[PDB]
């Protein structure tokens, strides 16, 4: 796999491999970025749900 | 619930409510730390999405 899909825990298959990056890593990256920016104002810009 | 919550998240275009967000423990049932946190939080009006 290459893109991303949500996967629950009771969702219990075995045979898969993906290369999409984990989102929590990305938000951690943005976190340390704005911590390097040291802001107090923010504004969420986005297209859809996901 | 976040998919069916984001509407209320962006809904303060219309209104000036303050609003935070927290998650239940995903596997455990010991939410008692979180409840301790909200007891420190001094709030009295809390949303609950759950079974």
């Amino acid at each position: 796999q290459l893109r991303w899909k949500h996967h629950p825990l009771d969702n219990k298959d075995t045979f898969y491999v993906n290369l999409y990056p984990d989102y929590a890593s990305l938000s951690h990256a943005i976190l340390d970025l704005v911590q390097s920016l040291k802001w107090r104002s923010a504004t969420v810009v986005y297209d859809d749900s996901t | 619930g976040l998919i069916r919550l984001q509407e209320l998240i962006m809904a303060p275009s219309r209104y000036n409510i303050r609003l935070k967000i927290r998650q239940l423990p995903i596997d455990s049932d010991d939410s008692r730390p979180l409840l301790k946190e909200m007891k420190r939080g001094r709030e009295f009006r809390i949303i609950f999405d759950c079974s």
